[PDB]
């Protein structure tokens, strides 16, 4: 059975709600899965706006790219999922 | 001629490939090893066959050797046993 | 009887040459497009990728069993 | 509560004494009303034993007025069906076999009260084939009966008409559930059905059908004809009536008395039948209402007397009311363990949880009186035995786990020692 | 009794009988 | 407690289909 | 011992080797017995995981401690069920001692 | 649960309903609703048992034929029922209730004298072919716990005497008085009736107006 | 509108009065582990593997036989319904040998996939199994029954399907045996579909006795020639040789069921 803590469950989640408020614009869902990750879907014209706070604001310090990716939906019409990993 | 067949025809251009060669094909037929095998007599309606070992032979299957016209064979050995 | 594999729907390509290795008896093939099985989640979707890529489809309507009426007592009438 | 008076028990000829056939019945008085009765209603009949507010006298426990009063619905075409079964497969229940040996009539009438009750065209007897001897005696009193005309076509001087049946049973203890008895009837193997559709609306031959246990058909004429009131205030609360109580196995005198219910267990084999066999302290354990409902122990016996309500309180059934009782010279786990054997040789088969389920109890009940098996399988069979008891077709299953569930319940430290027994000798 | 006096019994009740039903 | 003995493959397999040999005289 | 192939032609060990390197059709075998007609492996694809040893439920497919089997040639590397047979027919007295030695930690 | 046809036990054997028993075939007919000639196999499979004990595969067919049946149907009622012997059984078949009731009466201790008696195993006939016998279920005769069943003699409160005196009364001569052997008729409180005494209360008694 | 309302754990399906319960979880979408009920074959109840647990209920029901009733809200994944299948499948994996990798419906078993995912992780059966003898059908199918989880779908496709009364079952308690009790061959058109309708492999195919397993085989969906049915049929070929011709289901021609001729 999974040791998975609350704390982050809920801190995290609270941060996801903390950006997709400063980010009104380019974020369109927010969802932190039950793995304790967190996931901010944005629009693609976001990359740059959404990376750059992320990257650049006190409360949110995202310093190191992990990796960039893209998972291929074929039944999408935008097939290609580029994901970015960031810590 | 291997166990089961594959014995190239005279003609078979597949042959030139054991020339200044052989062919590699074992001699211990296991469908006359198992004939020369005395089959298991048992009391029970029914009987188990490990394998001949827990865990070192097959998975364990009870065979009905309940009628004497047949000796029942696990499917894993090959084992007739004589009721 | 399970029913979770027909519900996605599947874009497979044609059928080409499968043949025999002289050495060893293996099957062997040139159709790189052999083992393709794309899928996808709707006709709409599947279409849309054939028409995309450039290949000719031939879509196939869906086949779900119809409602049959099942009732207990129904065999002990006379 | 206890002591029914003679001049309150309904099978005056239990015991014989009398000519269980029609010069001896009408000395009885059996076919006294019975014109009248018919002519009040079908109406009149079941408020009569609404009024008695009985309960099914085989192993299964309903009111019996509710469930006459389901068929009671108009016909749609199709002739309703009186089906009697005879068969009490059970061990205990030579209940039954008394009002077949003797006062058959008390049946027979029995029959055509009930029948106008659900208005069956006809009433079909299964008796047990092994009572050769009783199906013999039966129809010997169903030839009088109608020779006399008081049952087949305007039956009793009436405008109704019923006909009466005997059906040859053929040793399956399954042919007595409420469905498989009517599959064997209609010739099919003994195998029940699911209930989603009832007895009532499918039926015998795709009929609307009813069953009732012998000795409920039996009462009802004379409940009708006696006050049914008079009946029920011998009952406790919904326990109602006076059913026959056999007691077998550990006491003085083995025998059948109808004497009343709601009976102090300590009571019945200390004042009637025969006190406990070697005393009532010599009582490892008491079954009430025979091998499909769980054993009571001693220290349970004495405190609950012998009603429905009373046993489900005490987590027993009253069932057919067959007391068999074991002294502490017994095994206990070896007598539950037959009553296993008893399963394992004649479930149907039809349902997995009970075709493997009981051959699964019956292997570690094996082992158990053996003592071969360790502690932890105890309550491992105790999981086995629920999962067989709410998951079965019929309620064979049902009785099966019983029996397992009561051992471990009361006697859980006597399995162990046999456990502990064989470890220690290796 | 005799293994036949059952159903010879059962001979004996058939006109007891009124007729059956047919589907 | 240069060989000629070279392992060679096969295709074990029993060949797998039949060919109808034509008839043996003519009609 | 008795010497009937342990391989009842299961594709249990095909179905799991990442490689993709055996081949294993199969047949009944006249006896009415269930076993082979062909087996494969090419050792030129194979990765010496064993997979294919842990898989098998009646323990006829092992992989021996031999590592001195090179060859000068690449079809001496596609054993056939007659390679491995024989193979196994060598080893058996060095590889039953090594499986007794690891049965119970498997 | 296999037919394996045997030159005594097959088809080959005639079956048919003497004259008499195939009237009794038609009497069981009626019983049951027109066009349900299918519930007589159960009865009409008894008479092909009363007519002879081994009931053959030949016999089974016979009586799908009569009542029109398919013959898996009649052969999958035979396997059923404990009732239907598909084996030649003993002249006398002798049944022992071995349930908990009855082997809390020492039931089994009546086995041990049988045994002894026919000088035979439990479940095979007589090499007389004299008497068969099988440890059977429950016979509904709890009350008199002992008990065996001969033929439908249905025995009870038997003892190893009382068998003895039984066993020796079927093997020479017959119809050895079958029933209860205590005295103690069907189901009497052996000590006394205790209820019943007082005699009936005759017709009409308690009526109150139903 | 005679639709009825019922709660498939919550999505209120609405369904024609007489759908059984497993009918209304497959509208939802659920599937009720079955054994025992095919679409086509009449609802028997033998194998109560799809023992459900309608809502604020005593006991639970089968969903095969059970007539969904007004607003009764299927639990279909409930602690209980998992319990009636946890304990379910711990007994018909008792009797049950292993040889799984004799049993040619390796990959095409619906009793380890049921027991592989619904079923226990466990064994507690530390006793002995049972035998049953194997006889002869047919020389098209090989009935290995020893396989047999007594789920009576033979019996009935052999009498509602094929007119032919010659499979029932024998014996009672565990000992049914479900055969010809005599030894006389299934001989008959439709004959093979037992085959395709037996989830168990007790009984499978002689010729495709052990030629592949079914991973392996690439299914291509075709049409029957033999016949002018057209039946629809599917060629399974491995590395290019058709090793068996198994139904695909054609609600109009062929609903499932293939002739022996084209199999
Ligand atoms: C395995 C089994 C055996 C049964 N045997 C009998 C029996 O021998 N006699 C009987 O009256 N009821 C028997 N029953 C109960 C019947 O199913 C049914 O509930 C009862 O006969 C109805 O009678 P009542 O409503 O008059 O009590 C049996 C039930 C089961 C599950
Ligand atoms: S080797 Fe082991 S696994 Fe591979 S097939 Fe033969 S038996 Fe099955
Ligand atoms: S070891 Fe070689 S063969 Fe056995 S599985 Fe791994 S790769 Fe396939
Ligand atoms: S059926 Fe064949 S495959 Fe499915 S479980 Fe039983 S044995 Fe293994
Ligand atoms: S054979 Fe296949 S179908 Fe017939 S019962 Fe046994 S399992 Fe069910
Ligand atoms: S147990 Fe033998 S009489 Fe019921
Ligand atoms: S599937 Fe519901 S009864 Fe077997
Ligand atoms: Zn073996």
């Amino acid at each position: 059975v999974r040791p998975r803590s609350d704390v982050t469950h809920k801190q995290l989640s609270a941060f996801g709600e903390y950006v997709a408020e400063i980010l009104p614009k380019y974020v369109q869902q927010v969802q932190v899965s039950c793995l304790d990750e967190l996931e901010i879907c944005i629009h693609p014209d976001g990359v740059i706006p959404t990376l750059t706070f992320l990257r650049d604001h006190t409360n949110a310090q995202f310093k190191s790219l992990a990796d960039l990716t893209a998972v291929d939906v074929p039944t999408r019409q935008n097939r290609f999922e580029i994901v970015y990993n960031l810590l | 001629i291997t166990h089961t067949g594959q014995v190239y025809d005279e003609k078979d251009y597949r042959r030139v490939r054991f020339v200044d060669r052989q062919k590699e094909v074992n001699e211990n037929f296991a469908i006359d090893l198992i004939a020369q095998q005395p089959v298991n007599e048992v009391e029970h309606r029914i009987i188990a066959c490990d394998g001949g070992g827990g865990a070192l032979g097959h998975p364990k299957v009870y065979i009905n050797l309940d009628k004497e016209t047949k000796t029942g064979t696990c499917g894993y050995c090959g084992l007739q046993f004589k009721q | 009887s399970g029913v979770n594999n027909t519900k996605k729907w599947k874009m497979e390509f044609d059928t080409r040459e499968r043949w025999e290795n002289p050495l060893m008896g293996w099957a062997s093939t040139a159709d790189p497009l052999s083992n393709m099985v794309l899928t996808f989640s709707a006709k709409e979707d599947a279409i849309a990728f054939a028409e995309k890529n450039g290949w000719s489809y031939d879509v196939e309507e869906k086949k779900v069993p119809k409602p049959k009426s099942k009732s207990y007592g129904a065999n002990f009438s006379w | 509560f206890g002591s029914l008076k003679d001049e309150d028990r309904i099978f005056t000829n239990l015991y014989g004494r009398h000519d269980w056939r029609l010069k001896g019945a009408l000395r009885r008085g059996d076919w006294y009303k019975t014109k009248e009765i018919l002519l009040k209603g079908p109406d009149w009949i079941l408020g009569e034993m609404k009024t008695s507010g009985l309960r099914g006298r085989g192993g299964a426990g309903f009111p019996t007025g509710l469930k006459w009063s389901f068929m009671n619905k108009p016909s749609d075409g199709r002739p309703k069906y009186l089906v009697v079964n005879a068969d009490e497969g059970e061990p205990g229940t030579c209940k039954d076999r008394e009002i077949m040996r003797h006062d058959p009539h008390k049946l027979v009438e029995g029959c055509l009260v009930g029948g106008r009750a659900m208005g069956a065209r006809a009433a079909y007897i299964y008796i047990r084939g092994e009572f050769y001897n009783e199906a013999s005696n039966l129809q010997v009193a169903i030839r009088e009966a109608y020779e006399a005309g008081l049952i087949g076509k305007n039956a009793c001087g009436s405008d109704y008409d019923f006909d009466v049946f005997v059906v040859r049973g053929a040793g399956a203890y399954i042919c007595g559930e409420e469905t498989a008895l009517i599959e064997s009837i209609e010739g099919k193997q003994g195998k029940p059905r699911l209930k989603p559709p009832f007895p009532a609306d499918v039926g015998v031959f795709g009929c609307p059908t009813t069953v009732a246990n012998v000795e409920t058909v039996a009462v009802s004429p004379t409940i009708c004809r006696r006050g049914g009131t008079w009946f029920a205030g011998f009952g406790r609360e919904r326990n109602s009536g006076t059913k026959l109580f056999n007691i077998s196995g550990h006491v003085n005198h083995p025998c059948t008395v109808e004497e009343e219910m709601s009976v102090p267990l300590k009571e019945l084999i200390e004042k009637h039948a025969g006190g406990v066999t070697g005393g009532w302290d010599n009582l490892l354990a008491v079954i009430p209402g025979g091998s499909s409902t769980p054993l009571i122990p001693k220290s349970v016996c004495e405190t609950v007397l012998m009603d429905f309500d009373a046993l489900v309180q005490a987590q027993t059934g009253l069932g057919t009311a067959a007391v068999i009782v074991m002294d502490r010279s017994t095994d206990i786990v070896k007598a539950i363990a037959r009553l296993i054997e008893f399963y394992k040789h004649e479930s149907c088969g039809q349902c997995t949880p009970c075709r493997e389920g009981v051959d699964w109890m019956n292997k570690v009940m094996a082992r158990f009186v053996k003592g071969d098996a360790r502690p932890a399988e105890i309550d491992s069979l105790w999981e086995i035995s629920k999962q067989i008891e709410g998951h079965t077709i019929c309620a064979l299953g049902d009785g099966a786990a019983w029996p397992v569930q009561g051992l471990i319940r009361h006697f859980r430290p006597e399995l162990e020692d046999r456990m502990q027994r064989f470890a220690q000798q290796h | 009794y005799n293994t036949y006096t059952f159903l010879d019994l059962n001979l004996d009740l058939s006109k007891f009988r009124l007729p059956q039903p047919s589907s | 407690p240069a060989t000629p003995e070279q392992y060679v493959p096969y295709s074990t397999t029993r060949k797998k289909i039949h060919e109808w040999v034509p008839p043996s005289t003519p009609y | 011992p008795s010497g009937e192939e342990r391989c009842i032609a299961c594709k249990l060990c095909e179905a799991i080797c990442p490689a993709q390197a055996i081949t294993i059709e199969a047949e009944p075998r006249a006896d009415g017995s269930r076993r082979t007609t062909r087996y494969d492996i090419d050792m030129t694809k194979c990765i010496y995981c064993g997979f294919c040893q842990e898989a098998c439920p009646v323990d006829a497919i092992v992989e021996g401690p031999n590592f001195e089997f090179s060859t000068e040639t690449h079809e001496e590397l596609l054993y056939n069920k007659e390679k491995l047979l024989n193979n196994g027919d060598k080893w058996e007295a060095e590889i039953a001692a090594n499986i007794q030695a690891d049965y119970l930690y498997r | 649960f296999v037919h394996r046809d045997t030159p005594e036990n097959n088809p080959d054997t005639p079956f048919d309903f003497t004259p008499e028993n195939y009237k009794r075939i038609e009497a069981i007919v009626k019983n049951y609703p027109e066009g349900h000639q299918a519930a007589a196999v159960l009865p009409v499979l008894d008479l092909a048992q009363r007519q002879n004990g081994w009931l053959p595969i030949s016999a089974m067919n016979k009586v799908a034929e009569v009542l029109q049946v398919p013959p898996m149907r009649v052969y999958e009622v035979a396997t059923f029922y404990t009732m239907y012997n598909r084996k030649p059984v003993g002249k006398y078949h002798i049944q022992v209730c071995t349930t908990t009731p009855c082997m809390l009466r020492d039931s089994d201790s009546i086995l041990e004298t049988l045994q002894r008696k026919l000088g035979i195993k439990v479940g095979e006939t007589t090499p007389d072919k004299l008497f068969t016998l099988i440890e059977v279920e429950c016979l509904g005769a709890c009350v008199n716990a002992p008990m065996v069943q001969i033929n439908d003699n249905y025995y009870e409160d038997l003892t190893p005497k009382d068998i003895e005196e039984i066993i020796d009364e079927l093997k020479a001569g017959k119809v050895p008085k079958p029933g209860p052997r205590s005295g103690r008729f069907c189901c009497e409180p052996a000590g006394g009736l205790t209820s019943l005494t007082e005699p009936p209360k005759g017709p009409g008694f308690g009526v109150q107006a139903g | 509108s005679n639709l009825i309302e019922v709660f498939v754990d919550g999505q209120s399906v609405m369904v024609e009065p007489g759908t059984t319960v497993l009918q209304a979880c497959e509208k939802v979408g659920m599937q009720i582990p079955r054994f025992c009920y095919h679409e086509r074959l009449s609802v028997a109840g033998n194998c109560r593997m799809c023992l459900v647990e309608i809502e604020k209920a005593p006991k639970v029901v089968a969903a095969c036989a059970m007539p969904v009733m007004k607003g009764w809200n299927i639990l279909t994944n409930s602690e209980k319904s998992k319990k009636a299948r946890e304990g379910v499948m711990e007994f018909l994996l008792a009797n049950h040998p292993l040889d799984c990798p004799i049993c040619d419906q390796g990959g095409e078993c619906d009793l380890q996939d049921q027991s592989m995912m619904f079923g226990s992780d466990r064994s507690r059966f530390l006793e002995g199994k049972r035998a049953v003898e194997d006889k002869n059908i047919g020389p098209l199918v090989k009935t290995i029954m020893t396989r047999c989880i007594q789920c009576t779908r033979c019996i009935r496709f052999a009498s509602e399907i094929a007119g032919v009364d010659d499979l029932g079952t024998t014996g009672r308690g565990n000992d049914m045996q479900v055969g010809t009790y005599i030894e006389k061959m299934f001989m008959s058109e439709l004959s093979g579909n037992v085959i395709d309708i037996c989830p168990v492999g007790a009984l499978t195919s002689k010729p495709y006795a052990f030629t592949a397993r079914p991973w392996e085989t690439r299914k291509t969906e075709s049409i029957d020639v033999m016949d002018a049915v057209g039946s629809n049929i599917v060629v399974s070929t491995r590395t290019g040789e058709v090793m068996r011709i198994l139904p695909r289901m054609h609600e109009d021609i062929n609903e499932e069921w293939i002739s022996d001729k084209t199999r």
